[PDB]
């Protein structure tokens, strides 16, 4: 029993996540990155935080590192595209250029069936809309990487002791396989 | 508010022809308005409406909504669709929901595409050149539905339906002078100057500022002679399910859209996207081919759904909770020109909201701007060299009961003051190809354009 807070980091596709969440049965608040501030989080008492997608960098995301600086061990946090790399950024990752640009294609992606990844089918077709991805070299101790692209480009990440797991690709999009399997792993976990 | 009851119903005698037989006698009246399915087999094609002398109007031309009652006349910077929504409510008439009557009365005509620089802060660049309403709205307290499921003719008033049935037998048709073209076609740019611009999107797409842009070409003729009886020979050929002739003050909108943008019939909201396109082959056996490539190609298959995906952002900022489903995906819909790649997005409005609501949301549609909307709006005003204004806009009605249907004015010809026009775009992505796509315009026009020739 617990109200998820969805940080809006003004993606094109964010009602998208909203409405996936919905589907799940999920109590959403959206508030955008500058119409929150960390204390304003701690009254609003979320059981689980998700950062959006979003065209920015991290450091632009608003409250979105703050956030994950803040809530990492105390909630579950979830990552999409830009939150994923947020989330590598918090804990000392970078992001970087990836092989080629990914607008609107899909893609077989292999992961361990590891946290957002319990009970879902290996492969999974998903698809990406942005050309960043966390540099592998650089990646943290404290983050596993759940699932590979075909290139070998991080697709997802998830913490080893915290309940905090990031995903490249768009589980919202509809050219993207167990979107709602995948979200509700995360919801209920 | 002072009248729930339902509207006064006469049933007159059934004809297939009953719309544009009926339509023929008032198509020269401005406010006069036809939306017509085209004789259409296609499971969107049911009714033909006809409306005409409105008991309000509603003009938008930039920042400014003139409302015309009986006498008085309100100038107005608002929001178009809540003025719009105000006007419907200030009507005073609430009937329940009738599924054979889906219009009872209430708002029909044309939201311009430029109309969405009313909802989004645009860039100015592109040449505005027509000079025709970007909202042009009767508001109708009758109708005549011709239901081709039922084969019945209604015809409903608020007022007096008997009045009504003798005020449109009266009326009579004195066919017009016919129409002629008095020049060819011209395009507003050489295949040079497209490939300028088609180069200039695709530099546009591999910094992935955007995915998708919708880029249009526009063709110009000279006519004389009555537009209506050109609309009577397209709408034959054509068997489009979006179809509609328009009446306004300023000239005559001739749509032979067979796409849907927007329906809301008993708060169970549809759109039907097209992207996707193959044109139609001569020999049978090739031609059921080509809708088998058509939805099976992989490329056109993505377009699609980033087209579907944006869709369901733009209804799900409005829909009801978990209600945005996608029943249907990449549906290959055969017209005489052309095989289209049709998707379906559902969901619920919400009891709080209006169909005016949703359409503003939604406007101008994802199909026939790109992704990310507002990027491929900025681009499209940058690259056409003149507004867009009438075409890739949206023809529909707002009923009084909550109701709504709504085109997009794909294939739709713009008549004024003897200049008539007929644009063509189509969808250009990273993996696309210059010629493809330049010729994918005149496949989409070109048995308009020649049909109208002579
Ligand atoms: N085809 C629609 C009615 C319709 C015809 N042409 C239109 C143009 C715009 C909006 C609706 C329409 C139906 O059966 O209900
Ligand atoms: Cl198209
Ligand atoms: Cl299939
Ligand atoms: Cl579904
Ligand atoms: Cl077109
Ligand atoms: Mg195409
Ligand atoms: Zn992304």
């Amino acid at each position: 029993g617990g109200m998820i807070l969805l940080i809006d980091n003004y993606d094109s596709f964010t009602w998208n996540l909203y409405q996936y969440f919905c589907e799940l049965g999920a109590d959403v608040l959206v508030k955008r990155n500058d119409a929150l501030t960390l204390a304003d989080i701690d009254a609003l008492k979320p059981q689980k935080i998700v950062i959006s997608p979003g065209p920015c960098t991290p450091d632009e995301a608003g409250i979105s590192l703050d956030v994950i600086r803040h809530y990492a061990g105390r909630l579950p946090i979830l990552g999409v595209c830009l939150g994923h790399q947020a989330m590598a950024q918090a804990f000392g990752g970078k992001v970087v250029r990836a092989a080629k640009v990914m607008h609107g294609k899909t893609s077989p992606i292999t992961h361990n069936g590891e946290g957002v990844f319990r009970g879902l089918a290996n492969p999974l077709t998903v698809t990406r809309y942005h050309s960043l991805v966390v540099e592998p070299d650089s990646l943290p101790a404290c983050f596993d990487v759940t699932a590979w692209s075909e290139t070998r480009e991080i697709m997802g990440i998830r913490h080893r002791q915290w309940d905090l797991e990031g995903v490249q690709f768009h589980p919202e999009s509809i050219l993207s396989e167990q979107g709602h399997q995948l979200l509700a792993n995360f919801l209920h976990r | 508010h002072m009248k729930t009851l339902s509207p006064a119903v006469i049933t007159l005698l059934w004809r297939q022809d009953a719309a544009e037989f009926y339509f023929s006698r008032l198509s020269h009246l401005p406010w006069a308005m036809l939306l017509h399915s085209g004789y259409a087999d296609h499971p969107y094609s049911r009714f033909d409406i006809v409306v005409a002398e409105p008991i309000c109007t509603l003009t938008t031309f930039g920042k400014e909504t003139v409302v015309s009652e009986s006498e008085k006349r309100t100038t107005t910077t608002d929001d178009p669709l809540q003025v719009l929504q105000q006007v419907l409510d200030r009507a005073d008439i609430r009937p329940t929901h009738n599924e054979d009557l889906p219009f009872q009365g209430g708002a029909l005509g044309l939201f311009g595409y430029d109309l969405g620089r009313r909802f989004e802060s645009l860039p100015e660049i592109a040449e505005q050149d027509i000079v025709l309403p970007d909202m042009a709205v009767g508001i109708y307290d009758w109708a005549l539905i011709v239901d081709h499921q039922r084969h019945t003719v209604s015809l409903l008033s608020h007022n007096d339906v008997n009045a009504r049935r003798a005020w449109l037998e009266s009326q009579q048709f004195s066919p017009q002078e016919d129409f002629t073209l008095t020049s060819d076609w011209q395009s507003n740019m050489t295949r040079e100057q497209y490939g300028e611009k088609f180069r200039q999107v695709q530099e546009y797409l591999h910094s992935g500022d955007c995915y998708q842009v919708n880029l249009a070409q526009r063709f110009h003729a000279t006519y004389s002679g009555d537009e209506w009886q050109a609309f009577l020979q397209l709408n034959q050929a054509n068997r489009a399910p979006f179809s509609a002739f328009l009446r306004l003050e300023q000239g005559a909108i001739l749509s032979l859209s067979p796409e849907r943008f927007i329906l809301c019939d008993n708060s169970e909201i549809q759109t039907r996207p097209i992207k996707g396109t193959l044109p139609r082959l001569p020999d049978p056996q090739e031609d059921s081919k080509q809708a088998v490539k058509l939805a099976n190609s992989a490329k056109d298959r993505a377009e699609n759904l980033m087209i579907v995906d944006l869709m369901r952002n733009d209804i799900g900022r409005v829909a009801v909770a978990g209600s945005v489903k996608v029943p249907e995906l990449f549906v290959v819909e055969p017209f005489p020109a052309v095989h289209h790649l049709v998707s379906t997005i559902t969901a619920q409005l919400p009891e709080q909201l209006h169909a005016s609501d949703l359409l503003r949301a939604a406007f101008p549609g994802g199909s026939i701007t790109g992704a990310p909307k507002v990027r491929a709006m900025e681009i499209i005003d940058e690259l056409e060299p003149q507004r867009r204004n009438a075409w890739c806009g949206s023809i529909g009605y707002l009923s009084f009961c909550g109701n709504m249907d709504t085109s997009i004015t794909i294939r739709t010809l713009t008549a004024i003051n003897g200049q008539i026009f007929c644009s063509a775009g189509g969808g250009i992505v990273a993996d696309s190809q210059e010629e493809a796509e330049y010729q994918e315009t005149f496949d989409k026009v070109n048995r308009i354009l020649k049909q109208l020739e002579k």
